[PDB]
C-alpha cells in the first residue's frame, strides 16, 4: 500500500488473512 | 478429522477478499435512505432535506 512515488518513497504492507502473532516468516489487526 | 473444504482452497491458493464495505455499513446506508424517504419524501434526491 504506498502512495505515489512523486510523492513519497514509504510503503505499507499488509499479509492477507494472517493474524499478527504468527505475522514473521506500527503494528494494525484489520479483518 | 474432516476437512471444511475451505482449507483446500486456501492451501492451493485460492483465496477470497473481504468486501470493502461491511454490512453494518451497508445498514447504515439502508436506513439513512428509508429515514430520508420517510421524513422528506422526494425532495432530498434533489435538494437538501
Ligand atoms: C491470534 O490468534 C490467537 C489464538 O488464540 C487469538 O487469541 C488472538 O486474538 C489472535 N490475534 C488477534 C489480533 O485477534
Amino acid at each position: 500500500i504506498t502512495p505515489g512515488t512523486n510523492t513519497s518513497n514509504q510503503v505499507a504492507v499488509l499479509y492477507q488473512g494472517v493474524n499478527c502473532t504468527e505475522v514473521p516468516v506500527n503494528v494494525f489487526q484489520t479483518r | 478429522a474432516a476437512r471444511d473444504l475451505i482449507c483446500a482452497q486456501k492451501f492451493n491458493g485460492l483465496t477470497v477478499l473481504p468486501p470493502l464495505l461491511t454490512d453494518e455499513m451497508i445498514a447504515q446506508y439502508t436506513s439513512a435512505l428509508l429515514a430520508g424517504t420517510i421524513t422528506s419524501g422526494w425532495t432530498f434526491g434533489a435538494g437538501a432535506a
